[PDB]
């Protein structure tokens, strides 16, 4: 049959969407892109002809862009996450490129041909690429030294042919001059598709990846960096740090949460409880990589491209908070409050609606109009027959992807708490971390 | 026990069929990519077919294209191989294997878990030094030499120890790292287009066939021709 | 009377700016933009020629941009907010353009004329638009069906004239390729001003909006998405998801806050209290929409463009937290602390200065130099005779809008708390939530 | 040390990296950029010739960009920080150019030459710049004035010469139309390098700065805004608000922190503690400017470019949290928890590894493979012999800067706390503040 | 209790002037957009003028452009309409009404609260079935047909019920939604350039004129001609 | 207590050498940028050299480029100046002074703490009113006039009061701000290419030289020619 599915748990005001397929970035592959430069002398014939003034205008554009580039090289729960340097890998290769001949090694590997693999001084085997040959175009087609010195140019089609080639370089040095020598996502200027697919294919990766990457090439651009590196001899060199999708096609699910309160009629005197583990969950070698800020993940179809360094790694048993939030093994996380406030949280196949107090909560559709008015509490609505959900004054258009949703009838857990001794302010604490503060407040009841 | 146990092997007449099944247990199956790698009657170890974790990315060696069909039932914790139109070259021990990948500047699978294999008879490359011998206590080394593609294009190297009757066991992964059960005696290298295994102080248990493994961009995963390390006295 | 006004409440170290005028985005209206594509087979004669080598070049650039696009389509307090999808509305239309006859229906509605509304198979009436006739250029002006294939073609102005027509398409496909097929803001490449005005005008909206949008178009660009949708038959089609300003011209005010501490002399031993209800407030139907992170609001003059999906909806009586924070009706939110740390908060017409410890707090003017030196506590300064306010080491340039400011004198309320029993740790709680913890701490005074 | 250095404190599971050199943005300098406009009536000899069809397109393209601009003007611990207006100075200047003769005063100041200072009516002395002279191109050389305003064009090179001159205005109004009249960073279109280097050199700043700014021109771009301002008479004017680097070359350190836990074997029953005072620190006048979100800051070599308005200013005695977290003078900030979850925090010269429970923590090198297997608790690893570090499933590439790291041994302080009375939930509280809640609960543990 | 109350209608000689004032109460006036719609003594319902909440966006039907001036004093909860140069064509009952618009793939106001109207006597399109009848218990439908602009340009349709003595009451908003007091019986539809109200199970008390309403890209708010529904004996 | 004390000046034969040292205390030395300014015995105040806080940005008056070397040892809270190839034009009192800059629409240093000066005798612009006089109780004004560069190139103006034997004291910084101990009598302004100090009600103790200071784009920091104010019974 078809693909992705979802279920709502009435008991904990949450839903998970399963049936997705991972695409985790685990490692970084560095590759070196080079552009060959003419290092000309600005005394090419000092003439004033109609189109010689246009070429000389274009050399300027170029000669400045080389120096502009030279001057550039000068010497809930996401808080649990821990931090890294992102492009250390790339820069480290870029830093190795500054040793003595490492650059010429690349010049030489690449004069016979356009692609090459090369071993740097520290052994790392790195893919290199010559994508523009401005040295050859300028030195053997714009210094006409038979006819006649670049003082008097003949055709216009040679003015254009040039500002076409040079255009790429101007758009490159522009992107760097803005972004302090490091760009993401990687534009079509740093790497054209023809180049990026070629590069995908010559990488030290498996076919499982080479397919993933090539079909979702527009994502590969977003998870890559382009680090402007060095420009000495007649070479411009920037490093492109592509991602290594080391785990692929494992199951992924996406956990939705909204707050769950008592529905008492008093203006105050309501208790709230909200599952805090919102986010993505991929299976990753007998443990689950959990991606708490679930926006960073970009999905395409069912494929969930995440970046592992935005993850915790958790026991497989985290998955139990969805089925039995009270179970013994894992200790599911929540956050308490007295702030009974209405909202909806839209799921992959539906919507969750947290409707409280005097707030007005409906579910409308394109044709039948309003087709449900929610009663106070945490409820759910499939995207089958509903297009919008409105809570208060905010309209939510619901997601119109295809798939089966299952309503898991259950007693909301916020009912099991005695509100007189329920810890109203606890901003990331757990199930068990709350059950202790209750075992306590009952002991703190020492009578006469 | 993290374990794989194959089944369905026997004898088959050419132009025939036979459907091998590897059942896995003691780990969550759905998370790893599973493989068939087979071994000819007397020597080499050659990769057959690979299947991604959720069955979206599946690939076959040229040897078996259009004839073999790989498949998996994650719900039944099992992996299948559907062989049709068999030939006399397909006779071998068919191993079932768990694949794994650990990425520093490359992602080249290695196999950290093997079954014992089921034998299938049908009737009616990267080179390494073919033999090494040395005395107990001594040091010996095995050279493993690859090409512009695979190792020289930036993939990594792995090593296996295959005691005479047994299944391959993982000996070295990612060039120089030892698994749980491998003594510090063993140590390995990578260089350019080639590698080297180094055994310090030969034992009774060290007498075995040694295969280096790596991944080639077209051949899609490749073993050495094997090295029989023999211990004297 | 006039337009804009502010008043600072010395007692809650807060200020509200009133006199602004709403523009809330309540809904999304989708519209389909098309580009006509010539679907040529790659062999314009590879002449040995001057300008055919330049034309084949531009041809290629187009031909690539089309394949690139094909492969692109494959098959405090903001934490309270609740979450929705932005573009389900836009995508849902986009998904329907994939049903069978749906594209040809549009193709047809639009060859006589440039815009036309057309009804999709589900009846939603959708505005459509043909913004580039690139096809027509290639098919009837470069590679016509009559004479004579162009192995070697004529003047240069056709090379220029082409890469011109062709520019727009390349710059669109570039904008998508970086941004994984969804762009915002909707740039001058997706929709030019003349088009976005045209489009505004035929939208199923009222004149009140048509005006607002038309005058504040650069803001409409920011609150719009551009979803690359489909490319089949001989059309390129993307959806531009424009906003519906469903409430307009209601009053808005802006609540500013800074932390309010005791001015004791010890380096420790201070109690602080800071209002958390900071952010924008428009009222919209006998209730007040509250926008906590003023990311989600942009201003032009008095116009406050906000998005309702980043709003809570609150009782009218929330405004009593500004009048009397201790009032009974509503329960104003604060956050307590022992972290008496100096800072300023610049408002619409002035600056709030929270000065504590040994910190130096001045207020200078452009010409007289320093003209106030703040004593410890929360004080306020009009922007009349003030250009900067400097606190510690940070200089604040203060807003030079014209408007009347009123200092409302009052005893800072942190004075009414006895610090030996004031909860120094409370990260989002209310007034009453704090008064609870105090009534408790005094009851715990049952001796014997 | 002789350049850059780091020390890891085993006792507070944190590290500081010192040897960096400040460059703070303290203030804003406003400068006026103009482009001169011809304000033509649309009759270029409005006939149908080859190259006349192209010019009329570019005149059209231009006339729109001017109207388009015209229509634009119409009728942890970052939560302590405090908030200001960014472009109040630039906008305030912009507002002053709308007074009566201020524009003509600039116009008049700029017909003799391209740069001049000018005193606006309110005494502020402003640097001005005419960077494009389109009035002059169009009035002399595009409407030739002997024969005959150009009726039917001669050469093509005048079309190119034109759409070259004209690009700049288009690419400028493109940027503005998208970013609603305020762009940052300041791109190569708004100000070319040749210009921005000039402007630095003529600013009312010191050589200490003119050098800093001139070398790190790509960081000055990121710390400037560009405000589209006015378009009257025949002048386009935007204000480029460059930064003023008022403290420069003072020492900076960077405090890294990670969570520090008990390593008991039970599945729950561990206490954690984390230094919250993480982020950059430059000292600037007997006080330490502290930058809690370490990305407001950009680095270049040792130079740490920060923005003082994302700063607190704290007494020098703050550095004691690094030396002796329990000292009396300053009251170091922490955050408690029961959530022992494994992670890394990569530093400037090393890696911190917080490894707990059943989590697998190694440190590999590029060539020798794995070279450390961490035991549960908070440890550190120099970047000397180490390239990657893996915690759970997440791979970290470590920074490859050269420098000396020092591991400062100590008992981790969390070993000193009695966990049966340790506050597991405190989301930003202090050292002394926790020791309060304990000194108390330990007192309530009294007899009879 | 939400109330609107007009005043100031009377007798005026042609060429005259006159100032209607609508006073509002029990809802925060500043929050809502206000309108005047006038109804001839016996004829249809026509929109006159609209003023946005803070008086920023003011619009007049073509009849009165240049003769009438709308304005409001939010401080006094009041709406004024200043009529000059009256003609006898202006004779009508002038209703005051609060407008509302929701915003779902279109933004087309409706009027949810009406005053009872003030009478102005001067002396000295979207079509709908003109009449419908049915016996108590029967079903009826009332069809509302609009054009390429208004309903077909994507706006919505609303419905008003005008009992004999009264001002229009809101019956259906946004095509198919019933406001608070409207029984299950009333229901509506939209398709392309038309709509349909359907009264299911006719009561005595349903006898009234029913008007469909919508907004036009040029006429800027338009009512149908109305349907006189009579119930039989 | 904020303190600077120069030392090491003395007597030298022309063409000689001598190394002045300033030792500072009572403020965190690393945080501020330090300067040398020298004064001939009886004739005005001139800038010598600037060194940034971490010794990164060093700049010399043209008088002394190629002869002098400024340097600092932040650990020893010390500033040094190495004079080589002296002349009798170098004869002066050499002051050590801490610099400050208050970034508002300009960044123009001023010197807020001075040394006592050490004497170096070697043997073998911005104009301001040269003298001003007035009686106790009177008001006087002093004009400070600079050029297209420095003032009005947008830098600011500062003021120093030099009591007869003693070193300069900071009087006004940033055009019109008085440091802690300077009474409201004193007031100053900047306007266009010139400035003005204004003493309201002379005291006996006001008898002094007053120098205006500012910073120039080429000359790199500049003082006025000085103003001798005398107070008459």
């Amino acid at each position: 049959g078809q693909n992705i599915t979802e279920e709502f748990y009435q008991s904990t005001c949450s839903a998970v969407s399963k049936g997705y397929l991972s695409a985790l970035r685990t490692g970084w592959y560095t590759s070196v892109i080079t552009i060959e430069l003419s290092n000309i002398k600005e005394n090419k014939c000092n003439g004033t002809d109609a189109k010689v003034k246009l070429i000389k205008q274009e050399l300027d554009k170029y000669k400045n862009a080389v120096t502009e580039l030279q001057l550039l090289m000068q010497s809930f729960l996401g808080f649990l996450l821990g931090v890294g340097s992102a492009i250390a890998s790339g820069v480290a290769v870029c830093k190795v490129l500054h040793l003595e001949g490492e650059v010429n090694k690349i010049k030489s590997a690449l004069l016979s041909t356009n692609k090459a693999v090369v071993s740097l001084s520290n052994g790392v085997s790195v893919l290199t690429f010559k994508v523009l040959d401005l040295k050859n175009y300028i030195d053997k087609q714009l210094l006409p030294i038979l006819n006649k010195q670049s003082c008097s140019i003949s055709n216009i089609e040679t003015v254009i042919e040039f500002q076409q080639k040079n255009n790429r370089l101007l758009e490159i040095t522009r992107e760097f001059s803005v972004n302090a020598g490091v760009t993401t996502p990687v534009s079509t200027y740093m790497l054209t598709n023809s180049e990026l697919l070629s590069l995908i294919n010559d990488m030290p990766i498996t076919n499982d990846q080479k397919k993933l990457m090539s079909n979702n090439v527009q994502i590969v651009r977003q998870q890559s960096y382009s680090i402007m590196c060095i420009i000495k001899e007649e070479v411009l060199a920037y490093v492109v740090q592509l991602p290594l999708y080391g785990v692929i096609d494992t199951p992924c699910w996406k956990l939705h949460t909204s707050p769950l309160c008592t529905t008492n009629t008093k203006e105050g005197s309501n208790i709230c409880l909200t599952r805090t583990d919102r986010g993505w969950y991929c299976d990753n070698a007998g443990s689950v990589s959990f991606f708490p800020q679930a926006e960073t993940c970009k999905v395409q179809s069912n494929r969930v491209f995440c970046d592992t360094m935005n993850s915790l790694t958790l026991p497989s048993e985290v998955n139990l908070c969805n089925v039995d939030i009270f179970n013994p093994k894992y200790d599911c996380k929540i956050m308490t409050s007295k702030t009974d406030v209405s909202s909806s949280v839209i799921t992959s196949l539906g919507a969750i609606v947290s409707c409280y107090g005097k707030t007005k909560c409906t579910a409308s559709n394109k044709n039948r109009g309003i087709i449900k008015t929610f009663s106070n509490g945490c409820d759910y609505v499939s995207n089958k027959g509903v297009d919008t959900v409105s809570v208060g004054n905010t309209l939510y258009y619901v997601n119109k992807q295809e798939g089966k949703s299952l309503y898991v009838k259950g007693e909301p857990i916020i009912n099991f708490y005695d509100p007189l001794v329920f810890p109203s302010d606890e901003f990331d604490a757990s199930i068990s971390q709350v059950n202790e503060k209750i075992n306590q407040s009952l002991a703190f009841i020492r009578k006469s | 026990e993290v374990q794989l146990v194959e089944s369905g092997g026997g004898l088959v007449k050419p132009g025939g069929s036979l459907r091998l099944s590897c059942a896995a247990s003691g780990f969550t199956f759905s998370s790893y990519s599973m493989n068939w790698v087979r071994q000819a009657p007397g020597k080499g170890l050659e990769w057959v077919s690979s299947i991604s974790s959720s069955s979206s990315y599946i690939y076959y060696a040229d040897s078996v294209k259009g004839r073999f069909t790989i498949s998996r039932d994650n719900a039944k914790n099992s992996l299948y191989l559907q062989m049709n139109s068999l030939r006399a070259e397909d006779t071998a021990v068919y191993y079932c294997a768990r694949a794994r990948a650990t990425g520093y500047n490359s992602i080249t699978p290695y196999f950290d878990i093997w079954g014992q294999g089921t034998l299938v008879t049908v009737s009616s490359v990267v080179t390494q030094t073919p033999s090494v011998s040395g005395a107990p206590g001594q040091r010996v080394t095995i050279s493993c030499t690859g090409s512009s593609s695979n190792i020289g294009a930036g993939y990594d190297v792995h090593w296996y120890q295959q005691l005479p009757g047994t299944a391959p066991k993982l000996l070295i992964y990612d060039n120089n790292n030892r698994p749980s059960g491998v003594p510090d005696r063993f140590s390995a290298s990578k260089s350019g287009t080639s590698a080297s295994l180094a055994i310090t102080g030969l034992q009774a248990e060290d007498e075995a066939d040694y295969y280096c493994q790596s991944y080639d961009r077209s051949l899609s995963g490749v073993f050495g021709t094997g090295t029989k390390v023999t211990v004297l006295g």
